[PDB]
């Protein structure tokens, strides 16, 4: 046996100071003689500033390290389809330990440049609001930023869910959230079904630090095998701020130098490693598909913070989520005005890229007259039949708590005269008239949303218009 | 067989060096013992906790006492045993501080009893409740708002001066007497008369049969405002664990635990981050948060009174402490000073318990209306202070006119409000809130007065009210 | 020359040492190639860029890859030069990374093409050049209200705004069709679809083979990131000083190149300063931007967009390029708080272009005219918004008839992308454009929809789009 074993001299808030090791390799993985994990981060002249993993009660002055040189690897593989695993791969629901033996490296290089594509395939998120306005490719890094208790992981649940008729594979990384609360999460996933392609990482408060910020590479290590397989592969994340909050604690604690607000200086250099693994991979490589979705919270929306500016300018899209609008009414709160994607209308079908690109135009021009309107009287009334139609059309985007509505069934309602119909009671009328009519073309004219189905793009109007006028005439006014 | 002497005395911080390789454990309790030599001297008997590991076979320790009298070279006694505590039905009723030693005059506890280290890991996964059911309370706002899970967590965050205290403390009376179980009071960082205006009034009323009290007040040094909370926590969780029965908890202030430690790391060696907070900050109130959940072996109802310094809900006590909360309710200074109790803010405080597959869909059709009213009324202070107020819509004429009566309904008058003012108090249905602001939502009494219905309970006490009222 | 050893790795700093005598100076060019030595070991290659000497005959350093893998006591080998990147007639269509090595993966550069040194001092005052020759954009806005000076240095600073990256991507295609002399594109950190969306562009339309551009992956660790941009500078300095052709550059962007810059200068550096941002970065940028100069041999073309975070310009890092630009525009929400996209802000945005004896007194007339019909809507926009009623209490009446309509006149539709919106559109000099700006001052079609003003190509387009569309 040949090794290079260590010595153990400071011991506190999870972090051990070893002085030795003649052969240390930086960012290896080290046990401390007790059967706990730790890596090793700080290679100072004399001694190995090592990061502990895990409980840290048992290791005093003394212990010896022994070296491993096993870069921090996961194990991956197919059988970790329906488990929830600690980042580093033992389960924490029983079930016996992880099956597949397949490992990759937790730091890995980012797929090249060169391997990329122009991300046009769409993905059906099946929610009005963001379905219409803010597409999303099969490679785009949205980004979905907000307060506390604006629906946040109800965006990630429901998008998670409505993955039931497509090729997805879906990787939940719940980083800093209670353990109540995820497994809550987890009764609800396994309550809809999801549970036959969703692989959930999750990492306590009581986890170390160390934990909670290696989770997130665990998630996209594991999702990055399943992509070079030639799948499609959704990694949804939680609390980034809680994220950036453990490595500024790891920072602060090595005694790096602090910069602005105590976050040290490599958290861009951070973020961008953990979020550039994510595009779509040309056939040179495999036709894989990988897209994420980052969560960021905030106060009352204010993106002046350090952790919201480094994060803004790195995804491709962002989401607006607003207590402001989510207690007045529009219960998915989407934000449409400071809302973009740099994806739009190539992430959307050849059907809704003929029917909402006006939509967009008609709210914006809404809260554009409605601005000036903030008080109603002695308006001008010409223009008043605009900021008619645009109340009654905000009215459509919005769907209750686990409705998944698919785009067959929304292109009719979004479509561009759908927005300019009768309207004879549009301020009650449309949320039955909606229900009700997806039970009439669901009875009645499925052709119709077959034809839909079959071609991506909108049949003859006049077939639509007769289907439109009769289901008028059926469903009973108000 | 260890020894040790001191070495570097920093304020409530104590070092002490051991001999090579026979050095305690982490967080082993250190007992110091002494008697004066001189009449230059004093009698110390001293506890200490192990918290740090720095070299050369020194230990870093924190003390649970004011550390007057410390000399340098002053003989160390190890017991290699944690902050131990006196556990099981024996405390029941009794009094402790911080350490384990009763305080309540009764005598002592037998120095054979059962006992426990207080630090444990967490809970794993497998034995985490799933199920949720709202314990209701009979005050109008929370029953009906945000509602309490039996089983989670509940948080009072608020200001100082603003009731977060009385608010608890009517909350004892709502349900403590009416449940049959395992109660336990742990007073932490609180103010010190609250001891006996509680333990008193709690004897007086006979609920003090089966309760257990821990109290760590301000006086107390910042170790001891750090375990009080552990101690308390250890000894409700064993009746979560070894017996089954159903336990309260009660937590008057746990924003002195997170305190203690902007106090104390400051002199163990760590670099504050951009508040005076500690960086580990995020690890403790986990760890220490953590260990309130419900099992399979039995249930929790933790309500802990989180303080907000300056008012301030940017701060990172309450900014990361959100996270481990079920439901909670903020309380507004604003609210507080313009008559209103208990200032119980209606779009702030929010929770998981409201949903419409559990409360009933009129009942979340209600709340979603009210919600609805109070948001666009919060909106239109800005045109209504700039100018005027007949310059709105016949509409939000009538809006604001609603939303001013629905802000004062939600008032309510306590049995505890029973002291300050001779008034009684009173106790509420929900379903009869639920109807009551129906009624006041179309309107049926827009015609009463807007400022007639402040410090009412049920609608039929406004009602009555408008009557014997002339006007 | 000898070898040298490496000490102690924190991040992607890294300390070299070094025998005395071969003490290499400061930015020289540091590569360490070794071989993993059994099986506990790991096969690395990398360089490394000197920055400090630390006395003891050691040398702080920063690494251009990733440092998982780095042992110590490694060899490292001195080259005695700067990071030399290959020049000349062999670099045009390729992809290059911040080290010189081609990505373009055809093949890999011969071993004797001409290599340069990537520091150095900028050109001097002896000789520069003043002559002041205006470039016809094709775009009506930019060339109406601040046309960029070619030779000098243009900046679409838009304080971070959204809109910029295909602001660069359709001036690419445009200004090269209008003079296809040579162009340089690089990237300091970059959406990597973004760039590899541009460069299957490029290669589509054919430019690419008169072209060369150097990608710099935004997850490179902060020393490619500092020391990209310094690249394409150098291909364009040999460009200019070795044909006398003369050649236009793109940025897309600077701030990323602070940024990336301030982690590591604060990560090793003497301290911090501004917001935590560096202390020597006035000095950095300066020295990269005063290289953008045109000079007697011949003239260098530059377009910079600019971040700015949250919006707010006092930020030191844009605020001192201020200097280095000769032509801004101020995005900022560049109207995409209205429908419009992306113009320059109307009024904001100014250049040294803007003076009748420099670009001809005929279209400063006209500039005049725009300008001031323009310019009264926002200045009593704050008025009629209290005042929007049917009233005439304002005088704004033709400054309410024009503003808006003729503001749809400022978007062209030539050669947008079409997969991105789907209009068409055809192209328009500024020289047949005046007569349309003319015309519509004097008010020909005031008498036509707001909606036919808007995403138009030329006054013919306009006119014609209107009379077909709903007459
Ligand atoms: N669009 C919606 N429709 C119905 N209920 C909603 C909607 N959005 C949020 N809710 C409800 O409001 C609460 C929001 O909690 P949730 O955790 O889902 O949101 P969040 O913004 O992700 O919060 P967190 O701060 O925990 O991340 C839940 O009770 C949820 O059921
Ligand atoms: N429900 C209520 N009914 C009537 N008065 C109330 C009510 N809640 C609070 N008050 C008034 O506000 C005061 C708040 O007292 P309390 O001791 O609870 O303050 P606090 O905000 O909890 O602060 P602290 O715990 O720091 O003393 C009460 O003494 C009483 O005057
Ligand atoms: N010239 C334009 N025409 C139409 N839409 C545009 C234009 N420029 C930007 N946009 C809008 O913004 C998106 C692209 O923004 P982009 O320029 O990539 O932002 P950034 O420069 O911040 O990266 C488009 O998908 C569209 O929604
Ligand atoms: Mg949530
Ligand atoms: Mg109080
Ligand atoms: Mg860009």
């Amino acid at each position: 046996q040949v090794s290079d074993v260590g010595t153990v001299i400071q011991v506190g808030d999870g972090i051990a100071r070893a002085h030795g090791l003649d052969n240390v390799m930086s960012g290896e993985l080290v046990e401390f003689a007790n059967g706990v994990m730790g890596m090793a981060l700080n290679l100072e002249e004399n001694n190995v500033g090592i990061v502990i993993l895990g409980p840290y009660t048992g290791i005093k002055e003394g212990d010896e390290v022994r070296r491993t040189g096993r870069i921090m690897e996961v194990p991956v593989g197919e059988a970790l389809i329906g488990r929830v695993v600690n980042p580093l791969g033992q389960p924490v629901d029983g079930l016996g330990p992880v099956e597949t033996t397949e490992t990759r490296p937790i730091e890995s290089p980012a797929p090249g440049v060169m391997d990329r594509r122009s991300v046009h395939e769409p993905l059906q998120t099946g929610i009005k609001a963001i379905d219409a306005l803010v597409p999303i490719g099969r490679g785009q890094r949205e980004l979905i930023i907000g307060d506390r208790q604006t629906g946040k992981t109800s965006v990630a649940i429901d998008t998670i869910i409505n993955q039931k008729d497509q090729n997805m594979i879906s990787i939940y990384v719940a980083i800093g959230q209670k353990e109540s609360t995820v497994r809550t999460v987890v009764e609800t996933l396994r309550k809809h079904g999801a549970l036959d392609y969703t692989i959930v990482v999750t990492a306590s408060a009581s986890q170390p630090a160390p934990l909670l910020f290696l989770a997130p590479y665990a998630g996209v290590a594991m999702g990055e095998y399943f992509m070079y397989k030639g799948k499609h592969v959704l990694v949804v994340y939680d609390d980034l701020s809680k994220q950036a909050a453990a490595y500024r604690e790891l920072s602060l604690l090595l005694r790096r130098p602090p910069g602005r607000e105590a976050y040290p200086g490599d958290i861009f250099y951070l973020h961008s490693r953990l979020l550039e693994r994510a595009a779509k991979l040309s056939d040179a490589k495999g036709g894989g598909s990988l897209t994420a979705l980052p969560f960021v919270e905030t106060q009352a929306g204010d993106i002046s913070a350090y952790i919201p500016t480094n994060v803004i300018s790195i995804t491709d899209g962002q989401i607006f989520l607003q207590s402001d609008l989510f207690f007045s009414g529009v219960r998915p709160a989407i934000n449409a005005g400071l809302s973009v994607s740099r994806v739009g209308g190539a992430a959307q079908i050849k059907a809704m890229k003929k029917v909402a690109g006006t939509l967009r135009l008609d709210l914006a021009a809404y809260r554009e007259l409605e601005a000036f309107a903030q008080f109603g009287s002695d308006l001008d009334k010409a223009t008043q039949a605009k900021l008619a139609r645009g109340a009654r059309t905000v009215e459509v985007l919005k769907q209750d708590l686990h409705q998944p509505i698919p785009v067959e069934k929304q292109v009719l309602i979004i479509y561009a005269l759908t927005r300019g119909f009768l309207d004879d009671i549009p301020v009650e009328d449309v949320r039955r008239f909606e229900k009700e009519f997806y039970l009439f073309l669901d009875q009645n004219g499925q052709h119709l949303l077959e034809h839909i189905r079959t071609t991506k793009d909108l049949p003859n109007e006049d077939d639509l218009n007769k289907a439109i006028e009769a289901f008028k005439k059926t469903f009973v006014v108000s | 067989m260890t020894r040790g002497r001191v070495i570097q005395v920093m304020g409530p911080v104590v070092d002490v060096k051991f001999e090579n390789g026979h050095l305690p454990a982490i967080y082993n309790a250190l007992k110091i013992q002494h008697k004066a030599r001189n009449e230059n001297e004093v009698d110390i008997d001293l506890t200490l906790e192990v918290a740090l590991h720095l070299g050369d076979d020194t230990v870093r320790t924190i003390a649970m006492a004011s550390t007057d009298g410390l000399i340098r070279g002053m003989e160390v006694i190890d017991t290699g045993a944690p902050i131990s505590v006196p556990v099981g039905e024996v405390t029941l009723g009794r009094v402790f501080n911080v350490l384990g030693e009763p305080i309540d005059l009764e005598g002592d506890i037998p120095a054979d009893a059962r006992r426990d280290p207080i630090h444990r890991p967490a809970p794993k996964f497998e034995e985490l409740a799933t199920e949720v059911e709202i314990l209701e309370t009979g005050i109008k706002v929370v029953d009906l708002l945000a509602p309490y899970i039996k089983g989670g967590k509940i948080g009072l965050f608020g200001g100082a001066g603003v009731g977060k205290t009385v608010l608890i403390q009517e909350l004892i009376h709502n349900i403590a007497q009416e449940h049959g179980g395992i109660s336990v009071f742990a007073g932490v960082g609180e103010r010190t008369r609250e001891g006996n205006d509680l333990y008193h009034e709690m004897k007086d009323s006979g609920v003090i049969s089966k309760t257990a009290m821990v109290f760590g007040q301000m006086n107390e040094p910042p170790g001891a405002r750090m375990r009080v909370a552990l101690t308390g926590l250890t000894m409700a969780e064993y009746f979560r664990d070894e017996q089954g029965q159903d336990v309260l908890l009660f937590i008057d202030n746990i924003f002195r635990f997170t305190q203690a430690g902007s106090e104390v790391s400051a002199l163990l060696g760590r670099m504050p981050s951009a508040v005076g907070y500690q960086p580990t900050l995020a690890t403790e109130m986990g760890q220490l948060q953590e260990r309130i959940t419900s099992t399979a072996k039995g249930s929790i109802t933790s309500i802990q009174a989180i303080y907000v310094p300056a008012d301030d809900y940017t701060d990172p006590a309450p900014a990361t402490t959100f996270s481990h909360l079920d439901a909670t309710t903020n309380l507004e200074r604003k609210l507080a000073e313009m008559g209103i109790y208990p200032a119980v803010d209606p779009l702030a405080s929010t929770s998981r318990a409201l949903a419409p597959e559990i409360v009933g869909e009129e009942h979340y059709q209600v709340a979603r209306k009210v919600q609805q009213t109070l948001q666009r009324y919060k909106e239109l202070q800005d045109i209504i202070a700039i100018l005027g107020m007949d310059e709105l819509s016949d509409e939000d004429k009538l809006v604001v006119h609603r939303a001013r009566r629905i802000q004062f309904f939600l008032s309510q008058n306590f049995h505890v409000a029973e002291q300050f003012t001779g008034q009684p108090g009173s106790y509420v249905p929900v379903k009869e809130t639920v109807r009551g602001f129906k009624e006041i939502l179309e309107g049926k009494y827009d015609h009463l007065p807007e400022d007639a219905f402040r410090l009412v309970g049920r609608i039929e006490e406004v009602v009555e009210k408008a009557k014997a009222m002339g006007v």
